[PDB]
DNA sequence: CTAGTTGATCTCATATCAGGAGAAGGAGCAGAGCG
RNA sequence: AUCGAGAGGA
DNA sequence: CGCTCTGCTCCTTCTCCCATCCTCTCGATATGAGATCAACTAG
């Protein structure tokens, strides 16, 4: 899901034009994401750990970026393409032990020094602190 | 239902037949037998569309049906082949009550006679 | 089965066509006199964040707003009385069917669960026969483009559908990739044995 | 008698698919019955 | 506290 | 023989119902000015 039915979705949707004469495109390209993180009222950018998000709460999801184009052609054919990279768009919870979560990879060491069980096997999210597991 | 359906049928059917039938039935007056009809109750008019000739024809393959059974089984009376034939077409004309059906029960009394004949 | 990438797909498909739609709105209020407008201003990421924190919090799979037709009971929370249970949740299967129904049909042991339904584990309550666990090396699938088999069939014997004539078809073998019927051959079992 | 003070109360104004079962109505046809 | 949902028990 | 009067089955709508009891968790869910009146509050 995470890897092709993300960007599959984002292509896939049909390019707004809008008529007021001006007209514009608003096409998006390309999806960007990053690793699970906390900032606080300071806005340092913390890696968020599963422990942490369970202890306060938090839901432990990653924030979702996009790649923007508008055009804008009012006459004479004129083309006004202006780009807007790394688009935030929101935020998408990661299964834990996923490939994009924070331990994903780790020794049984490293799993340790982070207060995880080596032994939970993953495949659930935290939202607002609850484990959650998806039914088939 | 079904019964919806059956008066649906006939609804269907009777204009057909109105169709396929004349506006007035030719009704093509009975024949009266002649007087020397052997045939018993000739007169009557109780089978719808049977005609006293008709009768006559089944009595005479009655008669070659017996004259079969005879010479196979050399009987000896003949004037009982006559009466027997005659008994038999009244029997059959007071037992059925269409031509058709009329029809089928002389051909099969005449096969059961050509049967018990091949017999002995 | 929806395993948990196709169900946040649908979620995420309807969470984007609504964020596109808001775009839509807000871009339209300000075209509409003429002034530009600034698509950060545009885009309600709370849209996505929550519509997926909602779905995955409460069970609910669809909008907040149609919770009583959304279907409940999927995004359960993860059960940890013992470590035997965590797995068993882990893998859980559901029928929709709806545990009111009082058919025995679908609530019965099918002979095809084989090898991939376990045979004994199922609720004895109300849900009896309609919530399953997998069996023990049972695999679920994960999808693939059909576009590789069907270059190699097409350079194989096969011939497409707009080519060959109808009569062709009684005699010859009909080939399906995931439901589409792409051609015939002649030779099935030469077919069968290269796949 | 008789004006002035005190509280309550109301108005108004200010922006921006794998249910089922039965009962009630209406529909169309079929015929009977009488002018 | 209310509502809903889910998981369970007999 | 036209016209009406049922009336007969039948399809459609619609409304109702779907064991008892018990435990737990979890998510969501203005302010003042003016007018009126009535009780005073005294002259």
């Amino acid at each position: 899901f995470i890897q092709m039915s993300v960007q599959r979705i984002v292509e896939d949707a049909p390019p707004i034009d809008l008529q007021a004469p001006p007209r514009y495109l608003l096409k998006f390209e390309q999806i960007y994401l990053s690793k699970p993180t906390h900032w606080e009222r300071d806005g340092a950018p913390s890696p968020m750990m599963p422990n942490e998000a369970r202890l306060r709460n938090l839901t432990y999801s990653a924030p979702l970026y996009v790649d923007i184009t508008k055009t804008v052609i009012k006459e004479g054919e004129e083309q006004l393409q202006t780009q807007h990279q790394k688009t935030f768009i929101g935020k998408i919870p990661i299964m834990l032990r996923s490939t994009y979560c924070l331990l994903n990879g780790l020794t049984d060491r490293d799993l340790c020094e982070l207060n995880e069980c080596p032994l939970d096997p993953g495949g659930y999210f935290i939202i607002n602190g609850s484990e959650k597991v998806l039914i088939a | 239902r079904d019964e919806a359906h059956k008066r649906e049928w006939n609804l269907f059917y009777q204009k057909q037949m109105q169709l396929r039938k004349g506006k007035d039935p030719k009704i093509e007056e009975f024949v009266p037998p002649d007087e020397n009809c052997p045939l018993k109750e000739a007169s009557s008019r109780r089978i719808p569309r049977l005609t006293v000739k008709a009768r006559e024809h089944c009595l005479r393959l009655l008669e070659e049906a017996l004259s079969s059974n005879r010479q196979s089984t050399r009987t000896a009376d003949e004037a009982d082949l006559r009466a027997k034939a005659v008994e038999l077409e009244h029997e059959t004309f007071r037992n059925a009550k269409v031509a058709n059906l009329y029809k089928a029960s002389v051909l099969k009394k005449v096969a059961d006679i050509h049967r018990a004949s091949k017999d002995g | 089965l929806d395993l948990a990438g196709p169900l946040l797909a649908f979620l995420f498909r309807g969470m984007f066509k609504n964020l596109l739609k808001e775009v839509r709105i807000y871009a339209q209020k300000f075209i509409d006199r003429g002034k530009d407008f600034n698509l950060e201003l545009a885009i309600k990421t709370r849209i996505i964040s929550d519509g997926l924190k909602y779905s995955l919090a409460t069970g609910n799979w669809g909008d907040q707003k149609k919770a009583h037709q959304a279907r409940a009971g999927v995004s359960q929370v993860l059960n940890r009385l013992t470590f035997a249970s965590t797995l068993s949740h882990l893998r859980r299967l559901n029928s929709p069917i709806g545990r009111d129904g009082k058919l025995a049909k679908p609530r019965q042991l099918h002979n095809t669960l084989w090898g991939m339904v376990c045979p004994a584990e199922t609720p004895e309550g109300h849900a009896v026969g309609l919530v399953k666990n997998l069996a023990l090396m049972a695999y679920i699938s994960v999808g693939s483009q059909p576009s590789p088999i069907l270059e190699f069939l097409e350079e194989w014997s096969m011939e497409n559908l707009e080519e060959i004539s109808p009569a062709a078809i009684a005699d010859a073998t009909k080939i399906f990739v995931n439901g589409c019927w792409v051609g015939i051959h002649k030779d099935p079992e030469q077919l069968m044995n290269t796949l």
